[PDB]
């Protein structure tokens, strides 16, 4: 009363978050991964599932199962390459969703960044789980060296540890605990999305200009739902074109081989998205010193609301800013093109530089160039 | 070896994003593994049925997968008996156990050949490489006894014995059994068997590719369309005066 | 007795002047190393230098006659 | 006063059919949408397949 | 959950779009479209492409003496 | 690992007291030409080569 | 002296806000001192400011600017929210250093 | 005028806009998928099994 | 557990018989389903009596 499109407790939500929902007249396409973000998610759960219902989580089966899941199961491998893939195309898109922030200070929305931080960081835990189900030679190795991580902080190190592995080394405990995780994480995902959403929705988008925008909003419907279709398919087409055309492009195949407890890989590299973190842990010529500059290499997203120093909030008006900002990113591109190589020189000396140019743009050149910009403006 | 040879680029008659893999090459490959492989190199994942409607028709397969005998059992006392192979049966292991293959090959283990063509950096190419590859250790290298030279294999201490030469076998479709037809035929087989679907998987990219494109375009139409509205907008102040 | 288009072409291409180029500098290698003993060096580079430019030769003819 | 308000000229942006000041828009709209409506009910068929 | 109506207080603005069906898909796709595609283009390549471009040379560098420290030295063998 | 003396003294002399544990190469063989361990790097356990 | 003049002058063209028609203080962000300040301004500077943003937010959705001959001039360009934001700043420092 | 008569008879009543996109997509499926297997067998001439086929079907 | 019928048995009992407390925890599991079911009996009888169900 009177359209039931508002007062049904239910319909409501769908009409009060997605339709009416009031949107600046003038959020770009780096607005669009957020959905694709969401349509990402959701659709990694479908293929997951389909796949879950003919894994078999135990270290005499697990790599078998994969295999017979491709082979024998119709569509099987197709809805296994989806699945392996999406994973990346997730990746991409969460960091795209997390540049777009950083450079149009979305970060001052502090609850519905935090969030987002929780969710990035679930992401990495829930994909780093995943790849060791299939138990390969990296799914072993892997699952080897990253919860070894934790054996970093004394005291009750060694002793998680244990828990993890459900032994004193990796084997089926392991492996079978591991697909109860993946299984469950993506729906924490799926939850945290809510929260994430919710708070965003107090507030209302930012915007380009980073200056109020209530003097015009239009409804998310058809304006950015019709947007966000079109978002949706150009970013489609290149993660179906690899799935479909180059299926092992971006995966290692030394994980074609059946993990060996005796034997570790010569060549050894994680996924692509852990490389930048992998070439910062390995940058730092010590146990806990390298746990410790990753740790914070990610960590440290939570700070960059504090670091905020400019007068304004996007970059868009700020050339310096902008400059530094360009080469922080390509600053990352190297870090993980480093993972990509050897410890030897020169990598090592590269690598140890990028990081430290990493750390430092983020928590001096940032706030610096961001203050002596105000000064130029007379503020 | 801190240094390694790579491998080239062969022209694969399916390395195309169109191109389907030589069903008759693939054919001959599988008589290659039948005939010379098979004695060394297990292939687990795949089975004779998998032959059908690609290699072979299912009065072969049948008979093909009739020449060998397999462990089936217990029986009603309880003791394990041969029995021919059905087209439901895999390929035959040539040892019980990596135990045993090492001990019939000098330690080394000959690896499965289902996913091989996937699990090294080259893929056929290499495949291709080590196989044709085979020759004299340079100056100042010398080669360990039961292990042969080999420029492409990493350590160039291969103990693999060179499994192929001219003639060592005889392709019923009356083709030149030189070494490297074989070891084509073979590499081309070995693709086949590590992603049957191969075919089918580029018959549907394509298809994507198609659609994509349409429709693609099709809604870069009603994108704007709605939006135009919001584009061609104009606004002005006019205050009180 | 017939004849693999591979070793046919492996001739071929020894000719291009890259492959020479490469083979002689091997030829020198393999000399100063076999007569000397108490030594170090090895001539797998200059070896893959010539494989290398040959083999990649012999890679683009090579399909053209096989089957 | 509201009498010194003129629409502007949206003739850049007009569909050419409906570009003359003396022309019913009214004949030649089955068409413009017709159009517009292929487009739509076309991608329709396409995220149909 | 409603926000159309209390966002913000605006005076003397008046503005004027037409229907969709009145207007054209994509207009003046030479005589405004690209030329603005280009500007656009130009005013950023110049805060983008540095760092990159000094991103590959780094690339490059770091790689081809990788792929140089491999060879091997005569100076050694000489003696 | 059976080692050589091409290495069993080569083992022996290096500054003792600049490793990051501090041991001789004495007290963790019985007999030289045998040192036997369990290959799992400290670092994050991968078998080192 | 006359460089900092003449540096605040490229910089001003750099960041380009005029590149919109938006004076100075119209790309300032929001915190509470600007809001409070905001609220202060003579019911005309306001309705102004106003326009310029809904103009300019119409231009970024469009993707296009001003002809350059309607772009604010560094010299033209009226601070007018800077005084009224000294004196709410200037006010709450002080209720701040009050409680005490 | 076909997008006329189109606009009139398809395109306007919600109810059979729907109906169109459905016997409409019927004919595009069974249509495209010709289309791309033809200009795929097309492609891959004398590889495919169903092309060396009756080298051992025996017929 | 581990899902897959040449081992779907014995993974319970490995559960109970080696699990640190795994059958004491499976037993929870296992009647929690039934007081369950009570509770969800009440829960509608409750519901029906009072007709809640308006
Ligand atoms: C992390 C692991 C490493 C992964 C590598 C990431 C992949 C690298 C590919 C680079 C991405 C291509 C971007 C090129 C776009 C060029 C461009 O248009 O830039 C200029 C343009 C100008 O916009 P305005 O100033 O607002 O103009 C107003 C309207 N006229 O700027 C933008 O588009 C906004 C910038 C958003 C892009 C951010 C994406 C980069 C991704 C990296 C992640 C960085 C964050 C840190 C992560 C920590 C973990
Ligand atoms: C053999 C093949 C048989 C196929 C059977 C499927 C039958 C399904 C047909 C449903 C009928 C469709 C009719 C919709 C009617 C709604 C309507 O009014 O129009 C569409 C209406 C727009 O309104 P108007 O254009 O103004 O129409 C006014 C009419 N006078 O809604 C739209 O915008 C529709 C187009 C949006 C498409 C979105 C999809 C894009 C996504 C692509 C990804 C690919 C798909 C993968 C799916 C995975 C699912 C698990
Ligand atoms: C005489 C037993 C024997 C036969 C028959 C044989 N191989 Fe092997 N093969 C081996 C051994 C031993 C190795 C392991 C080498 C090692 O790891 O030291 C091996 C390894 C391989 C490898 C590469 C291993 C690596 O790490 O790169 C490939 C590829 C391969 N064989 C292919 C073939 C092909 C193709 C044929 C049939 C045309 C064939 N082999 C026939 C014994 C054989
Ligand atoms: C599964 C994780 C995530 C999903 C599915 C997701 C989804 C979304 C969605 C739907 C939006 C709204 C539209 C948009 O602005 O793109 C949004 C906004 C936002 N998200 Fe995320 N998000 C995720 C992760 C993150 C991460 C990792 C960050 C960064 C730490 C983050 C920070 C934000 C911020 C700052 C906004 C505000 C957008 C604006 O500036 O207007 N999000 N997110
Ligand atoms: C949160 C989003 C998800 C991400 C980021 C993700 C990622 C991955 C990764 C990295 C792998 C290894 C892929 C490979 O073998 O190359 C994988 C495997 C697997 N995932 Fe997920 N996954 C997600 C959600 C799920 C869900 C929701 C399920 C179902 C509960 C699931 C089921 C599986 C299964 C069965 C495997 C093992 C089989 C295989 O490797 O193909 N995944 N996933
Ligand atoms: C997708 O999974 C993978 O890529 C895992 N596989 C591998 O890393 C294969 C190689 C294993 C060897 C070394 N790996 C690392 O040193 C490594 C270090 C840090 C990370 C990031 C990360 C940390 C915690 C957490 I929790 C997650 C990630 C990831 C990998
Ligand atoms: C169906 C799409 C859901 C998108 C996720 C956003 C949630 O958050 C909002 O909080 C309000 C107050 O509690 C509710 O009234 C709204 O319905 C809700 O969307
Ligand atoms: C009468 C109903 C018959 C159903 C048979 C299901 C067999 C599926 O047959 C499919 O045909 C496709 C043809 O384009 C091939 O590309 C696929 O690989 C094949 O699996």
């Amino acid at each position: 009363a009177p359209n039931i499109r508002k007062s049904h407790p239910l319909l409501k939500m769908i009409n009060n978050s997605l339709i009416d929902l009031p949107a600046p007249s003038n959020i770009s396409a780096w607005w669009n991964f957020g959905s694709l973000l969401a349509v990402c998610l959701m659709t990694q759960i479908l293929t997951g599932l389909l796949l879950a219902m003919h894994y078999t989580a135990d270290t005499s089966l697990a790599f078998s199962s994969v295999a017979h899941t491709c082979r024998n199961v119709q569509y099987g491998w197709l809805i296994r390459n989806l699945h392996a893939n999406g994973a990346s195309f997730f990746f991409i898109c969460i960091f795209l969703h997390i540049g777009r922030g950083l450079y149009y200070g979305s970060y001052l929305y502090k609850e519905t960044w935090n969030t987002g931080v929780i969710l990035l960081l679930t992401l990495m835990a829930t994909a780093f789980v995943g790849y060791v189900l299939p138990w390969g030679q990296m799914s072993f190795w892997g699952a080897t060296v990253i919860t070894n991580l934790f054996s970093a902080i004394p005291y009750i190190g060694h002793t998680l540890v244990e828990w993890a592995w459900g032994g004193f080394s990796v084997d089926n405990p392991t492996l079978t605990r591991f697909f109860a995780l993946h299984f469950l994480l993506p729906f924490a995902i799926a939850g945290i999305t809510i929260i994430h959403l919710t708070f965003l929705h107090e507030s209302g988008s930012n915007n380009p200009l980073g200056i109020s925008s209530d003097s015009d909003k239009i409804p998310f419907h058809p304006y950015y739902s019709f947007k966000d279709i079109l978002g949706l398919t150009l970013m489609l087409t290149p993660f179906l074109t690899l799935a479909l055309f180059s299926p092992n492009l971006l995966g290692d195949p030394e994980n074609f081989t059946p993990a060996n407890p005796l034997v570790t890989p010569p060549h050894i590299k994680p996924e692509w998205y852990f490389l930048f973190a992998y070439a910062i842990l390995r940058s730092i010529p010590n146990k806990l010193g390298g746990v410790l500059a990753l740790a914070a290499s990610v960590l440290i997203l939570f700070l960059i609301p504090f670091l905020h120093k400019s007068k304004q909030r996007t970059m868009t008006f700020r050339p310096l800013s902008q400059t530094l900002f360009w080469l922080l990113v390509a600053n990352l591109l190297i870090l993980t093109w480093i993972g990509s190589q050897p410890v030897e020189h020169p990598f090592i000396i590269i690598g140890q530089m990028a990081s430290l140019s990493y750390f430092t743009i983020l928590l001096i050149l940032f706030p610096t160039i961001g203050t002596l910009e105000n000064k130029m403006l007379n503020y | 070896g801190e240094l390694e040879l790579h491998p080239p680029a062969f022209p694969w008659s399916h390395g195309g994003p169109l191109s389907a893999l030589d069903h008759s090459s693939v054919r001959r490959g599988f008589q290659v593994y039948k005939q010379v492989c098979s004695a060394c190199h297990s292939m687990d994942y795949v089975a004779f049925r998998n032959l059908i409607g690609v290699t072979h028709t299912e009065a072969e397969a049948k008979a093909l997968a009739e020449e060998v005998e397999v462990q089936d059992g217990p029986d009603e006392n309880g003791e394990l008996f041969m029995r021919p192979g059905k087209i439901s049966d895999y390929f035959p292991k040539p040892y019980p156990n990596p135990e045993a293959a090492r001990a019939a090959n000098n330690g080394a283990l000959p690896p499965d050949l289902s996913y091989i063509v996937n699990a090294r950096h080259g893929g056929e190419d290499y495949v291709f490489s080590l196989l044709t590859g085979y020759c004299d250790p340079p100056a100042g290298v010398v080669v360990r006894e039961g292990l042969h030279y080999n420029p492409y294999f990493p350590g160039q201490a291969i103990g693999m014995a060179p499994p192929i030469y001219n003639e060592i076998l005889e392709y019923d479709d009356g083709t030149p059994a030189t070494m490297s037809q074989i070891a084509k035929d073979v590499c081309t087989f070995l693709r086949w068997a590590a992603e049957p679907e191969h075919d089918q998987r580029k018959r549907m990219g394509l298809k994507m590719l198609l659609i994509s494109a349409l429709l693609t375009s099709l809604l870069y139409y009603m994108k704007r369309h709605k939006w135009s509205v919001l584009k061609s907008r104009k606004m002005a102040y006019r205050p009180p005066k | 007795e017939l004849v693999d288009p591979l070793t046919t072409i492996r001739e071929h291409c020894e000719q291009t002047e890259k492959c020479v180029k490469a083979r002689e500098r091997l030829e020198l290698c393999d000399a100063r190393v076999s007569s000397r003993s108490h030594t170090e060096e090895q001539c797998t580079e200059e070896l893959f230098d010539f494989l290398h430019a040959r083999d990649h030769c012999v890679a683009h003819k090579l399909f053209n006659k096989l089957k | 006063v509201h009498n010194d308000v003129t629409v502007p000229d949206f003739s850049a942006y007009r569909r050419e059919d409906v570009m003359d000041a003396t022309t019913s828009s009214q004949t030649s709209s089955e068409d413009r949408k017709g159009f517009s409506y292929l487009v739509t009910a076309t991608a329709c068929v396409a995220t149909a397949y | 959950g409603i926000h159309f109506g209390n966002l913000a207080r605006v005076r003397h603005i008046i503005t004027y779009s037409l229907s969709p069906f009145e207007q054209r898909a994509i207009p003046n796709i030479f005589s405004d479209a690209l030329p603005n595609v280009w500007r656009r283009f130009s005013s950023q390549v110049f805060k983008v492409a540095p760092p990159f471009l000094g991103a590959y040379l780094l690339y490059s560098w770091g790689t081809q003496e990788f792929e140089r420290l491999k060879r091997k030295n005569p100076a050694d063998y000489e003696n | 690992r059976h080692r050589t003396q091409a290495e069993i003294n080569q083992e022996a002399e290096v500054d003792v007291s600049k490793l990051r544990d501090p041991q001789h190469d004495l007290d963790r063989v019985k007999k030289p030409e045998w040192v036997i361990l369990v290959g799992v790097c400290t670092h994050l356990g991968c078998v080192p080569i | 002296g006359r460089l900092m003049d003449r540096i605040r002058k490229w910089y001003y063209n750099a960041a380009g806000f005029n590149k919109y028609g938006l004076m100075r203080d119209d790309t300032l962000y929001e915190d509470d001192d600007v809001k409070e300040a905001l609220k202060r301004l003579p019911k005309d500077l306001y309705n102004e400011r106003m326009f310029r943003i809904k103009r300019a937010l119409d231009l970024s959705l469009k993707h296009r600017i001003l002809p350059k001959e309607q772009w604010v001039k560094y010299e033209e360009d009226k601070p007018y929210l800077e005084p009224y934001l000294k004196e709410v700043i200037r006010e709450r420092l002080e209720r701040e250093a009050w409680n005490k | 005028a076909l997008l006329r008569q189109a606009y009139s008879a398809l395109f306007r009543r919600t109810s059979t806009f729907a109906l169109t996109v459905v016997l409409g997509a019927v004919l595009f499926e069974r249509a495209f998928d010709q289309g791309a297997d033809a200009i795929f067998e097309h492609l891959n001439e004398g590889k495919l099994w169903k092309h060396i086929k009756h080298k051992y079907e025996a017929s």
